[PDB]
């Protein structure tokens, strides 16, 4: 089962909540402002910004996502035994998920594949702020290598 | 002929020689971007500071209040806005409860008028109700 597969379980998902979440930051009027707002021209996070991007996403993802998760990971052990992949190991953790976990890292660097992956919904540089905002909404534990 | 708008409103043989090629490889250290965006800001202009002059019809403007509450409330706000240009809760650098005891300190304020009187009533008022006591009309 895809990471992904939880979000399109509403008819709105996921991401374009994380999308509209621009409209709760003072100053910033689209998607692109927030964008051009958090990253400074390296595509790095100014490490504050982002700071108030988690404020605010933190909710969302632990008050739509997580109950969303516990239904559908409990319903997915029904069908037997299956793989199954997320992004943030405290995605399983909140939602109560059952069998053994296992927090895996990769030999690459996994921000740069994002942007040259074309064909991208709300632009690639969106993934690039989700991506780090699943990375902070990660937990502290030392992933062992995917082999 | 050229005309200009206006941006406020009024009273109304081979080519190719051999050291044109790009190879572009240098990064510059420090970034372009960055201090263009950086001097982007030192750019503006400092803003206006309009209170506590006529206007056109003569009445002056700003608020009603004490030049000492203005300064402190004023010297408040310069500090909220330091505190969201750092995106800190707090301010490192603050322009007021410092310990500098600027109690008499001024600043200028739309509560007296050139005259050195009180706002308490537009100046067109006080020449209206002046003017009017002394008409006079047709007889009975």
């Amino acid at each position: 089962v895809d990471s992904d597969e939880v979000g399109e379980q509403m008819e709105p998902t996921f991401e374009q909540a994380v999308m509209e979440i621009y409209k709760g930051i003072a100053g910033v009027d689209s998607l692109d402002d927030l964008i051009k707002w958090v990253l400074n021209s390296d595509l790095i996070p100014h490490d504050d910004r982002l700071g108030q991007l988690f404020q605010a996403f933190l909710p969302l993802a632990k008050d739509l996502l997580a109950p969303m998760a516990r239904k559908f990971y409990d319903n997915s052990m029904s069908e037997g035994r299956l793989l199954t992949f997320a992004h943030a190991d405290s995605e399983l953790l909140n939602a109560n998920y059952f069998g053994h976990l296992l927090r895996l890292k990769i030999p690459y660097i996994t921000e740069v594949n994002l942007m040259i992956r074309k064909n991208r919904e709300g632009g690639e540089l969106f993934q690039l702020v989700l991506s780090y905002l699943y990375k902070m909404y990660a937990t502290s534990a030392q992933p062992k290598w995917f082999g | 002929m050229k005309r200009i708008p206006r941006k406020t409103k009024g009273k109304s043989p081979a080519t190719t020689e051999p050291g044109t090629s790009n190879r572009e490889q240098y990064k510059a250290r420090p970034g372009i971007a960055s201090v263009q965006r950086a001097t982007e800001s030192a750019e503006m202009p400092m803003k206006n500071n309009d209170e506590g002059t006529p206007d056109k019809k003569g009445n002056t403007k700003g608020d009603l209040v004490n030049e000492h509450s203005e300064a402190k409330d004023e010297a408040d706000e310069a500090t909220k806005k330091q505190a969201k240009d750092t995106d800190k809760s707090k301010a490192q650098v603050t322009y007021s409860d410092t310990g500098i005891n600027n109690a008499n300190e001024l600043s200028r304020s739309g509560n007296v008028d050139n005259e050195g009187g009180s706002n308490q009533k537009p100046m067109s008022t006080r020449i209206a109700e002046a003017t009017s006591a002394i008409v006079s009309k047709h007889p009975a």
